[PDB]
């Protein structure tokens, strides 16, 4: 299970983007060049890599 | 989810 | 999809190096013998492999 | 990024 | 023998 923590709040711009608040923890599922695909607030969707750091233990 | 439209269609 | 965790901080010395602190998580893109190439917050760059442990 | 400047130039 | 990088 790979997790990301939000550095900035993010608001979906398309039907398949996530929404999240600063400091929220998001499940990371996949990626493309500049974007993560993941899950938060019971939705799966895209968000840019610039909005998060990855976290561990 | 790997064959879902939300995923396959990408972020743009 | 390979992830590494920084053991000590590393400060860039060239424009194509990464910056990171102890405990930062880096996505590893490629691995050479001394330096790896990775990504943090969408920025890509080189860093010495000795500075990280794989997760 | 495989053809990118930052990658291709190497670390030195 | 290692590579150069």
């Amino acid at each position: 299970l790979l997790q990301a923590q939000a550095l900035y709040p993010w608001r979906a711009k398309k039907d398949n983007h996530l929404n999240f608040n600063k400091n929220d923890v998001i499940t990371v599922l996949e990626q493309q060049d500049m974007w993560w695909f993941g899950e938060v607030q019971g939705q799966k969707g895209w968000f840019p890599k610039s909005y998060v750091k990855l976290i561990s233990a | 989810w790997r064959d879902s439209s939300g995923y396959v269609m990408g972020p743009w």
